[PDB]
RNA sequence: CGCGGGGUGGAGCAGCCUGGUAGCUCGUCGGGCUCAUAACCCGAAGGUCGUCGGUUCAAAUCCGGCCCCCGCAACCA
RNA sequence: CUUUAAUGUUUGAUGUUCUAACGUUGACCCGUAAUCCGGGUUGCGGACAGUGUCUGGUGGGUAGUUUGACUGGGGCGGUC
RNA sequence: AAUUCCUUGUCGGGUAAGUUCCGACCUGCACGAAUGGCGUAAUGAUGGCCAGGCUGUCUCCACCCGAGACUCAGUGAAAU
RNA sequence: GCUCGCCGGAAGACCAAGGGUUCCUGUCCAACGUUAAUCGGGGCAGGGUGAGUCGACCCCUAAGGCGAGGCCGAAAGGCGUAGUCGAUGGGAAACAGGUUAAUAUUCCUGUACUUGGUGUUACUGCGAAGGGGGGACGGAGAAGGCUAUGUUGGCCGGGCGACGGUUGUCCCGGUUUAAGCGUGUAGGCUGGUUUUCCAGGCAAAUCCGGAAAAUCAAGGCUGAGGCGUGAUGACGAGGCACUACGGUGCUGAAGCAACAAAUGCCCUGCUUCCAGGAAAAGCCUCUAAGCAUCAGGUAACAUCAAAUCGUACCCCAAACCGACACAGGUGGUCAGGUAGAGAAUACCAAGGCGCUUGAGAGAACUCGGGUGAAGGAACUAGGCAAAAUGGUGCCGUAACUUCGGGAGAAGGCACGCUGAUAUGUAGGUGAGGUCCCUCGCGGAUGGAGCUGAAAUCAGUCGAAGAUACCAGCUGGCUGCAACUGUUUAUUAAAAACACAGCACUGUGCAAACACGAAAGUGGACGUAUACGGUGUGACGCCUGCCCGGUGCCGGAAGGUUAAU
RNA sequence: AGGACCGAACCGACUAAUGUCGAAAAAUUAGCGGAUGACUUGUGGCUGGGGGUGAAAGGCCAAUCAAACCGGGAGAUAGCU
RNA sequence: GCUUGAGUCUCGUAGAGGGGGGUAGAAUUCCAGGUGUAGCGGUGAAAUGCGUAGAGAUCUGGAGGAAUACCGGUGGCGAAGGCGGCCCCCUGGACGAAGACUGACGCUCAGGUGCGAAAGCGUGGGGAGCAAACAGGAUUAGAUACCCUGGUAGUCCACGCC
């Protein structure tokens, strides 16, 4: 079998990262969010 | 020509070919070659518009002169060339002057023939040139729908219109579907009738035979269920219902011509 | 067991619905046409309206029991 | 009052023609090396087409709901 | 009959014995001609039946080789 | 440390991805390890990742994304032009050896290469977001020439050997060498060169293309490998020398030939068929607006620069993904000996391991298996499970059929080893010698050596010669479906779906239909021999009657008929 | 030449035993089917909730699908326990 | 050897012989418009059907497929089946004329090969008229017949088969 999360970071940083949140109305929002309720690890990062 | 396979292998035993010695055994011309990319019957939005595409074999696309701007430049066909993208065998002429390009080629076109389009040319097959001049009777091909639109009409395998009447400027093309349809004596008419006229026999004879075609299966609606179809459903084969579309509307004999500008041009429907 | 319909000269069918009067075709009998039959033409007879009872001025008919026939149902574990 | 002829007048219903509304996913040029688009020439159609408002029709494509109770389990039958 | 309720219908073959199988009879409850009909070489990890072959499936189980089971030392759960 | 046993197209050796110090050394044992543990991928402390040539960054594109203006939409926002991003693609350049406790095509030794700046010398016209060439491309098939690699022989060094033999046809180990440069072959592609002219290449063009001629017959492009050179160098088995006894220092002979031969290389070839097989840049080349005592370009030489980041370890798993040190899953490369058709399989080399609970006992019973007298499906829902058949050459092969098949039908015969034909044949490769030459990597001729099936006859061993692993059960009747294929990931693999074919029907292109408030796209850069929908589902013989109900299509005279 | 045949890797998942608080939240073993094609697979994008996709099972959409997950309406309502 | 068999060459004759590529006129059907108005078509009679949504009648034009009036005749050609509007190209056979040449090369002919009306069959086009089957209307004791209105395949063209 092959559990459900095989990883590739390029595809992790394309999907939930900074840019792919800021980039749009509705990412701004969740960092706003984020910051709200603040959680250190906002998204995906190194 | 057309040749029938011999039964050696299931799927082989109904496979006919439409083999042409004439066709030229190499790769085309390339500064006439641009990619043709796949769409997968997607838009814009990514959405599946149109089904039953995807897959397919990867072609590119070649550029065909439907135009025939270049008047009174006579041009000398090199070779039958074949391609993917239609159903019509090419030619690739040589101008005069010094200019290669893509016509589709007629039936009566060897290798070597002289061609010039233009509004003074003779009447031969292969050459353009606009309806106020052609013989009433003739047939043409290519047929230019509006003046300088390029051609519209018959341009697939053994495909021909008629030219019937000429009503001072209109002039009354008899269509492939047996349509009465009018059109301005402006518009450019390419002579004679599209070769590769054996097209319709060319059976695939097999599954796969479609699938690298660009065809992908069909599922009728007599076997999904009813969430995803009109029809389907019921505990085995119950159709009972007016045939209809996956969005309703009922076929099967149902007009859907609607334009309604277009109606003036229209002399005798499709019977 | 239940629901709906039906039983009309010799036979197959109208008419019942919303009651007083029973029609059509074939068949039958007698005559005629032909050398004889059929077919055809003319005339006529024949119906306890399944059975009983109630209701009604009056019952093929309205209502109910019963007999026979036809169809459906007789299902869920 | 009826049948009715000419004139003036009033609008409705069609036919044909025209060009200026408009369409132009026809050709050409410029903005601009750009097949988006805008502007300008020219041709083709043409007061159509198309859009908005009101309105009749079709309409399970789609949506919100209804689909009785009693019942010697329920259903059917029967009843209220 | 992938359809025949009645039914294991009737007859014949196959078996010592055949509610299934094969070929017919038509009494088709309630087959049927693109919700296709009747056949069809080849193919099928397909449904049913038969014969040969071969065997522990079985008549009827017997012995033996290993991993646990059992005992000792260490660690040490679970449903309830 | 000495034996034993296991994998060995992996349980080996290297990368990408993904983790993130797990790598190495010292020390410690509470917690972690399914047990103990001075052990460890555990704690603590220290150390380790060295690049102009590897890869990314960078130059340039695909799918597709963002998107100035613009169009469109209550707003948000959608699409999209110029552009700009985005590899899994294309584009410059390094190989051998040595060295560490842990890193090395990165450090050192030796020998090379590439892209540019600046300057000098000698010459010459250069110059684009513009044009052309090139880059640049499909599947399959077979052949030829080689290499990686392996075997044998020769040679060199050591041994002559704890139970009989072994100075000989004996045994064991080794016999390694690249990039680059020159030569430019086997082979592949293509007729060169010069003059004139032209509505072609958004303008121009000496370049590309085309149309007329002349002269001569070759010239040119591309190309693995071979031979020199790199290299009187390194390495090299075994000795010689010191032991913290782990290893270090020193030295160092032979270093060739023949044959067999890949799926690797030439080959991003050639032939053939069809379903007809990216783009742009670097590079080369031609010129425009222009600039010309210039600037730049070509060649040679000197010098400088080649930055930033990763580099450790694991990488078919105790480190990734599965909560775990989990019998599962994970793309690419190299891949030897004998037998064998083979990357199957059996036993081994290199190398890596014995799976982190063991010790006795040998009951029932359970699981993984062997054998089993007589019978041989009587078992049972049913031959489910097991058993059995199983390879190669040849003999022989039915009903039926779409004339391809059916068929490897079924059913049989010979299979070991030794000698002989032949101190190893037919065949393959092929040196020395001889001759010629348009002289080189040449062609004929020549045949030693090397190598090696298979057939037959004769003899002999066992119960058994495909002796193990490996390796079809066959046939008769018949239902369904044509056939390969797809599906309920995790109880249904089928008769279900798909299927080419056939039919009906809609659509004249600003096409129908479809996503979408709209714009815009798909359909299609296709157009009735096309596209969408529905139905049936190869093929053969066919496919009957009905327009009442319903839907659909056509025609509107009348009745009815909303808004206005 | 072949949706050709036998049969590894690769992919799939028909039969049986074991397993069922498993070694494993569908695996192992012994046999199987395809294996030049409608093949398989890596990397990276595109299509999304009454929507997507589907050789069509009402299967799949992160171990959840005749309508996913997260948060907010919301302490929904419940003649019921 | 010869020649009276047979065959070949020179000059001409008549012709629907065959194959291929084109064209003309009449008529029928349908479509379009105008003129114009109550029946048209059909039969022994009648009816189904068409028509006042405006047919038929009539004029002009257009699209079409098929057959070739008169010439045409127990006339002609070819082996036979069979073949006729006309034009062009290719091509076959038979006969007459006056001579020459080869010199029996002959006659028939199982098996075999080829050609062979119509109908019928497969693939692709075409489809006016006509017309299997079929339906309806009559006739009829019954009419799945003869009669009448429509009418699919086919009949027409190309490549094969029987």
């Amino acid at each position: 079998m092959k559990r459900t999360f095989q990883p590739s970071v390029l595809k992790r940083n394309r999907s939930h990262g900074f840019r792919a949140r800021m980039a749009t109305k509705n990412g701004r929002q969740v960092l706003a969010r984020r910051r709200a309720k603040g959680r250190a690890r906002l998204t995906v990062s190194k | 020509a057309v040749v029938k396979c011999k039964p050696t292998s299931p799927g082989r035993r109904h496979v006919v070919k439409v083999v042409n010695p004439e066709l030229h055994k190499g790769k085309p011309f390339a500064p006439l070659l641009e990619k043709n990319s796949k769409s997968g019957g997607r838009n814009n939005n990514g959405r599946i518009t149109t089904r039953h595409i995807g897959g397919g074999h990867k072609q590119a696309y070649r550029i065909v002169d439907f135009k025939r701007n270049k008047d009174g430049i006579p041009a000398v066909v090199e070779r039958l060339e074949y391609d993917p993208n239609r159903s019509a065998n090419i030619a690739l002429v040589l101008y005069k002057d010094g200019e290669r390009r893509y016509i589709l080629a007629p039936k009566g076109l060897k290798a070597g023939d002289q061609i010039q389009s233009g509004v003074d040319a003779a009447i031969k097959p292969g050459n353009t040139l606009p309806m106020r001049n052609i013989p009433v009777g003739s047939t043409v091909h290519n047929v230019e729908m509006k003046p300088g639109k390029g051609g519209q009409l018959a341009r697939s395998a053994g495909t021909y219109v008629q030219i019937v009447a000429r009503d001072g400027a209109y002039v009354t093309l008899r269509l492939r579907s047996g349509e009465m349809r009018k059109v301005e004596a402006d518009c450019r008419a390419t002579l004679g009738e599209v070769g590769n006229a054996e097209h319709m026999l060319r059976v695939l004879g097999k599954a796969g035979a479609a699938r690298w075609r660009g065809v992908r299966p069909t599922v009728r609606g007599t076997a999904m269920n009813p969430v995803d179809h009109p029809h389907g459903g019921g505990e085995g084969r119950n159709f009972g219902k007016h045939p209809v579309t996956p969005w309703g509307v009922q076929t099967k004999g149902k007009k859907t011509r609607s334009n309604k500008r277009t109606d003036k041009f229209i002399v005798r429907r499709r019977s």
